[PDB]
């Protein structure tokens, strides 16, 4: 008969907005603020929410925002400009067995006069008489060992006037009208650990076979295991370093395989296999400090990178430092099988496919 | 932190105030501060202009027309949800604004 | 919005409906500041109607008594000659003076409802 | 002034609690942040007043009864011999009680 | 008599605010400004206005500069290629004009290379140097990023308005008594130029000669026509660029010429711009004596900037003849003028920072519209310089900013309980 | 009895929050702000100079500042080359053998081909061996040259809080630096505080009105600095006699270095004079106020500063832009029982690691004529050292110079909203 007016509305719309990150580390200036030892999650009776994994704003701002920092860090690090110059090199004979080369060139130091001669190590993937690779294309940045970059769980939580909802389904496939939705103020802690082929630590299903039209085109299948594989890799070396003067101040830092976890592998396979047919970066990349690219022996032998273009970019080649002197597979990115992968979104999309961000609307009419 | 869920309309009008009071609590985050308080105001303001203030129920003398919605007041207020209520009603809404503005 | 600014008093004392609730409509800095800037504004004239003893209404009329000194002018032309604009300038530098006793005048009445 | 007579009782302080109320408002980054802040804390007051019966009144009564556990004294040993800054500090365990019994003494009004 | 409060007072004040930047939806103006872009006649209002002491001029001033640097600020330095510079001549196939002009020189950057260069663009200690390379280190502008201006509409923030005046013999100064609210101003083209201003407005009627103090004879006159004057200006040389590495990702485009080597020029209609000066006599005799002599003469004297009619088209930096222009004495086909090119230019007063213009591939034809002149017993009438403040105050003429104040009071027959 | 709720009530907290300056060169287009006291009756506080935050603020701000200023200067890293060098050893008072330096380089010029042969001169201080030298912090770090354009001349400062807080002042005449104060008033804004740049002496604050005032966190404890502040004013007349010119070097395009010119008739030392019975009659009175820390008939006795780098071994100026560094061994050597001018020689530095940092060094450019200045020591910064007790000059730690003029304020939060029981009921 007449209108009404009311403020405290239990409304909520799909939207997108920006969540801040909560807890020498390069996270540490970013993920300032910890969370609740209490997350306080509630549960929704009687809901039903349509979401949806793909087209996720939360898995591109959790990208942007990563690649956004890795190049905050890295930007005030030593730029190896007379790295360019041309190298002398040769072989490895000292107890080596069935690689790394042992060369030498002319360097700046402190002052603007008195070049130096130095010598150096150098693996083979970084070595193109010799050049570094992509010195005379790209500038080179040396990833300062003040920084760690080591995956600290992360949580992203909701500004004012937002709130996350997540996904409780537990045979939820990434999308659809999922019920048991629970509210929470922060996400867990998916951990940002970068990858290609494989899916490493983050969290199990407790198989679920996820991926947008499968079948139907040539699209990633993230497949999240019920139990988790040990793989243990290893760098046998014992690698030392030489640290030298580039310039006043501006030092630089000079200088494998996995074992996968016998039989657990074939029963790990034994639960995907027969689900697929329910619907129907050639190297597994890692970081222990350094960059594996291991081979898929056995899976479906490992070779250290220096110079790195992470992100699929040209222009922003990082160099890691040689360093002095055990995960989980939770999860495969697979193609129609083969490994598929490469992708960080894909990568951070899984944790995340449960996770959904809706604006409050605290005003509504009905009749009285 | 709204636990009204599912729950009907007329369940909710005592956590009113639950879900008020969880509206106040680099430069992007300044950016993002700022439009918050934004939203609030702009929320309060027009109940301002509406014909109440610092109400978590408002009713103001304008009649309702059924043709916004062919249910009568049990099939409306009970039986359903704000969630359910408010796709129903996703239309017609700035003409109450107008009315209530009016009065 | 500012439609019949040039009118007199009395023919815009109905017209007090616009030029009002909408404040709040939608380096770069410069516009984060400009916004936080409008916030402000619109808060103050808020605050200021709120520790007076009226506010909401778009008119108030009050217990503080008009005194003759502030405009030795009547309704001979207030309200029906003059305009708001030339209404402002006479008045231009009194208002510090209303101002004052508006606060006064709604604190005593807060006492007396603390003590009824 | 601003604070004036901060050191005298409770109820002779309160004679001019519009000193204190209509002064909250008043890289160089820190202005904004300041003026940001300043906002924020303003409107989490009012909107606390305001989510109480309480509105416009500098002092507001709410059908919230007074507890012998939050203290106990004789009236006279409350609006005379004491001022706010220790009550402030002999109350300072019950004000998210009082605060949250106020707020539901208003929810049961609206009718 | 008791006092009333009241809100939604429909008062204001003088002000000074920030504005933001609208339109109508890899351009530099496009980039920074998002906002996509009605007008209330005020019955009744008399409005002073001040074109002279106008902060919406200052800020666009302001706004300008800013945004011309940040769009420079991230493009590749030039700073490898200040070296001795060896230069001899061009004589290919160039016609009678422009002997002291396009010389070829190459570098000691190693690799050897070489480019073109214009005569303005070099100065001797074969042997050359930049200009702008002992003091101002240039920066290469990016070829991607595109300064075509666009018009722009200047907003007012919540609780300012802007006020114009409809007065179409407004002078600049003193009272307005037609004077509409609106919210943006109309759009304005930010064009660069000295002594012609080109594609703003027109006049309603007549010419409207606009000064601070016009008996002052040390002053700026801003002449406003109500009909447009047409110029074609042309580069017909099709030239070649040449991309130059100089560091990795970082690259030099160098001039590389096909065809005939011809002198850049501008052309006006005879009878166009004679009829056009007539008009603006006419005006400037109600000021300037009354059974006088009016005459038109080319610049005193001054930088380039100030003696040519600085022009851009096409990205190209033009300074162009006028004495071609402006040569008449009024009592009661075509003409075309020869143009210069610069690489290195430093923009408005910017002493002290230098761009270079990379060359433009192919020709330009440009068409542009003359809408106003900036000149400085018989008198004599000479094209003049300026800042830029000028020309902008062309546009920004009309308006004016206010802040509302919706609080105030009055006596009124009321008391409450 | 029944809840009322009120608004406007005048109560505090402590309270950290960022405050903003004020004012009536490096700060004066800082602070960007034009420049009343209420007392509080019957209000008793509790301050503490050692856990006040706006030390720290201010601190953070004048590093930020400092930096700020300087960044947007030329770099005279070009300079980081061997160069060659020889004794001046020209009209010299003999008391500065090898102290000043003609030396001599190949450097760039303003286009990237091509060398300029330059000549300048260095205070020893600045330039080490490696007739061969090398630059001092071309070693590690890099050098900026200051901006000739900027002064950095303190100038009062007044700190003010940001709408919501207020900041309490301590008036008692005798406050010690922590604990309850009787007087108590609210203000605005501080006083107007000089960001002076000492060690070992306090230059330029305000002065005690009745007596020597020994301020410290818990002075029984050895190795703590103790700040004494003066009642009255010792005046110090320092001059660096030697009337300079600059070279102006460009260096690159538009880019100048400004290189220590030559100097016009002879060549003297840098020194400081403090009248001799002035200090006698200071000290005579920190030494009795140390008495009550330190007493029965306990010797006091005064010595040097010991080891240590220069920047805390030495006495430390900013007059004009020049940098001097004073030897006080001459005025910390006293035995006291119960029972006409000093001079002090100077030396003077260029290329400066300020702020006790390593990642940054700072060029100061020269000053042509001769530069004199005279300066108010308003305190001393004593460390100590079971009898005969001993004082030396302690400093280097650049928060105690604020400390000095900060001990009266504390910051507080208004929280204008509470709960009384009352008469009334809706
Ligand atoms: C999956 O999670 C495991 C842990 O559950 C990760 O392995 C751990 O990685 C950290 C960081 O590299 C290791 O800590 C380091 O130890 C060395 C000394 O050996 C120390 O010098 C470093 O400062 C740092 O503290 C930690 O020891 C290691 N855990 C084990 C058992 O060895 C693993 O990296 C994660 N997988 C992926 C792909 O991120
Ligand atoms: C005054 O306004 C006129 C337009 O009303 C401006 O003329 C325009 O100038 C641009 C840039 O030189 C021309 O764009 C080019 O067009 C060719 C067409 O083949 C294209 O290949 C180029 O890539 C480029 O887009 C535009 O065509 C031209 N408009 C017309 C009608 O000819 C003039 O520049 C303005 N004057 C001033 C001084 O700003
Ligand atoms: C303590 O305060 C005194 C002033 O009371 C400071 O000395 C003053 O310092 C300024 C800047 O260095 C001197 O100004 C300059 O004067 C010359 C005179 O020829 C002029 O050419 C310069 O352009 C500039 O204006 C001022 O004269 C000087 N005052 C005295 C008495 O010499 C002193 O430096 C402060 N102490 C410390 C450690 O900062
Ligand atoms: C360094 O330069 C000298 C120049 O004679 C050359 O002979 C030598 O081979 C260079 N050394 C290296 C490692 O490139
Ligand atoms: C691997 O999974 C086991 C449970 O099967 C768990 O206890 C262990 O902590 C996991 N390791 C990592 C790196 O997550
Ligand atoms: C899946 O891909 C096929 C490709 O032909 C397309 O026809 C179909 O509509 C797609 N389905 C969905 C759900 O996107
Ligand atoms: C892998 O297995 C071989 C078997 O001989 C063993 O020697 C090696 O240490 C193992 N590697 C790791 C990382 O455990
Ligand atoms: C793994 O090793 C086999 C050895 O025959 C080789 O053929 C294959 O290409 C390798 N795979 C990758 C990804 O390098
Ligand atoms: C403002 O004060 C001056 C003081 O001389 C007075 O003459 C003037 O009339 C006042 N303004 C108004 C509007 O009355
Ligand atoms: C302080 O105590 C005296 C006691 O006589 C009283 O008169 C005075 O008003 C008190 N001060 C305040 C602020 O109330
Ligand atoms: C006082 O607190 C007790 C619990 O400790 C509660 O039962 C009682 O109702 C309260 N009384 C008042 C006046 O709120
Ligand atoms: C303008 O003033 C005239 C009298 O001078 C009056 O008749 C007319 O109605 C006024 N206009 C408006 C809009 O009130
Ligand atoms: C270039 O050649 C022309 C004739 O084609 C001549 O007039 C001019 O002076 C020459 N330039 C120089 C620098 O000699
Ligand atoms: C520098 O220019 C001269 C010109 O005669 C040339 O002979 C020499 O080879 C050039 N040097 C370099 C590094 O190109
Ligand atoms: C205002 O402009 C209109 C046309 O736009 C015209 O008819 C009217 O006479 C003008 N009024 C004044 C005061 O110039
Ligand atoms: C130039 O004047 C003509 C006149 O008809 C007009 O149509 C054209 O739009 C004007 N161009 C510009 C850029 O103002
Ligand atoms: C410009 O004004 C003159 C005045 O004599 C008039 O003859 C001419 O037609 C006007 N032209 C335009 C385009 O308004
Ligand atoms: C502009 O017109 C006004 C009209 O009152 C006049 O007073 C003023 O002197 C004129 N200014 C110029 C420069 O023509
Ligand atoms: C205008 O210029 C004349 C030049 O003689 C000067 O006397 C007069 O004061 C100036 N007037 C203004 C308003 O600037
Ligand atoms: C200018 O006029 C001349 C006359 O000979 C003609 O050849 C030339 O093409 C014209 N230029 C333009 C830009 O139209
Ligand atoms: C002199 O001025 C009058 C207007 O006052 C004008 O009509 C007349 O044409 C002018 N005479 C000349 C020669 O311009
Ligand atoms: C153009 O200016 C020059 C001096 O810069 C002068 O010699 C020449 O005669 C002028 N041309 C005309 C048409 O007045
Ligand atoms: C500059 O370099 C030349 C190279 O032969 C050397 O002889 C001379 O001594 C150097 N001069 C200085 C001041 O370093
Ligand atoms: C500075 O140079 C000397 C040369 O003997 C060296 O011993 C010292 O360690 C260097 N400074 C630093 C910080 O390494
Ligand atoms: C130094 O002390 C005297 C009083 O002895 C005082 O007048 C003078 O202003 C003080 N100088 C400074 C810089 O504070
Ligand atoms: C400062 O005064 C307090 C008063 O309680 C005392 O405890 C403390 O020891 C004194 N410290 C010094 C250095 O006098
Ligand atoms: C003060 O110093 C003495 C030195 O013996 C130490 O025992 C005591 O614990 C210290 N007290 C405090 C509060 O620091
Ligand atoms: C310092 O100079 C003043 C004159 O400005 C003089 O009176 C005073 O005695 C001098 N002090 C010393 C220690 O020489
Ligand atoms: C300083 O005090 C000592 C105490 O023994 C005395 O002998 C000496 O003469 C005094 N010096 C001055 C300058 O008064
Ligand atoms: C302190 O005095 C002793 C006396 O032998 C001397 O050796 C030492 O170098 C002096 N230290 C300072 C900093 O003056």
């Amino acid at each position: 008969l007449w209108v009404t007016v009311y403020y405290g509305v239990p409304v909520w719309k799909d939207a997108e907005t920006t969540l801040f990150c909560a807890s020498h580390n390069v996270w540490a200036t970013h993920c300032c603020v910890p969370t609740d030892p209490n997350p306080q999650e509630i549960h929704l009776e009687n809901v039903t929410e349509e979401f949806n994994m793909w087209k996720n704003n939360m898995v591109e701002q959790m990208h942007t925002d990563i690649i956004s920092l890795w190049d905050q860090s890295l930007k005030p690090c030593v730029k190896l400009t007379p790295l360019c110059v041309t190298l002398q090199c040769t072989n490895v004979t000292n107890n080596i067995t069935d690689e790394l080369k042992n060369c030498s060139f002319n360097m700046t130091t402190e002052l603007r006069d008195k070049k130096q001669k130095v010598y150096s190590l150098f693996y083979r993937l970084d070595v193109v008489e010799y050049r570094l690779i992509n010195c005379n294309t790209s500038a080179i940045t040396q990833a300062c060992p003040k920084v760690s970059f080591e995956p600290i769980p992360i949580h992203y939580c909701a500004p004012a006037g937002f709130a996350i909802l997540k996904c409780k389904d537990k045979k939820f496939n990434g999308t659809g009208p999922c019920t048991n939705v629970s509210t929470v103020q922060c996400t867990h802690g998916i951990k940002p650990v970068v990858s290609t082929q494989l899916l490493l630590n983050g969290s199990l299903a407790e198989v679920i076979i996820r991926s947008e039209n499968i079948t139907n085109n040539a699209k990633n299948i993230l497949v999240q295991l019920n139990e988790s594989v040990q793989i243990n890799c290893t760098r046998p070396n014992n690698n030392t370093r030489k640290s030298i003067r580039i310039g006043p101040g501006q030092w630089f830092y000079a200088t494998a395989h996995c074992n996968v976890s016998k039989a657990t592998w074939n029963e790990t396979l034994g639960k995907v296999v027969k689900q697929l047919r329910k619907h129907f970066v050639t190297t597994h990349s890692f970081n222990g400090g350094e960059f594996f690219y291991c081979n898929t022996s056995g899976l479906f032998p490992c070779r250290i990178k220096q110079i790195i273009n992470m992100w699929q970019r040209i222009g922003q080649a990082m160099y890691a430092p040689p360093i002095q002197g055990v995960s989980n597979i939770t999860g495969l990115i697979l193609t129609r099988f083969r490994p598929g992968g490469g992708d960080m979104r894909d990568n951070w999309r899984s944790e995340l496919y449960k996770y959904k961000v809706v604006k409050i609307e605290p005003l509504g009419v009905a009749p009285t | 932190f709204l636990g009204a869920a599912g729950s009907t309309m007329g369940a909710a009008s005592m956590t009113l105030t639950v879900q008020a009071r969880n509206l106040l609590s680099g430069i992007k985050q300044l950016q993002a501060r700022v439009l918050a308080v934004e939203r609030y105001l702009r929320d309060q303001q027009l109940l301002g202009i509406w014909g109440c203030s610092g109400k978590l129920i408002c009713c103001t003398n304008v009649p309702w027309n059924s043709t916004w919605s062919n249910r009568n007041l049990s099939e409306i207020w009970d039986n359903m949800t704000w969630l359910q209520w408010d796709k129903e009603i996703s239309n017609y809404t700035q003409i109450i604004y107008g009315l209530l503005e009016e009065s």
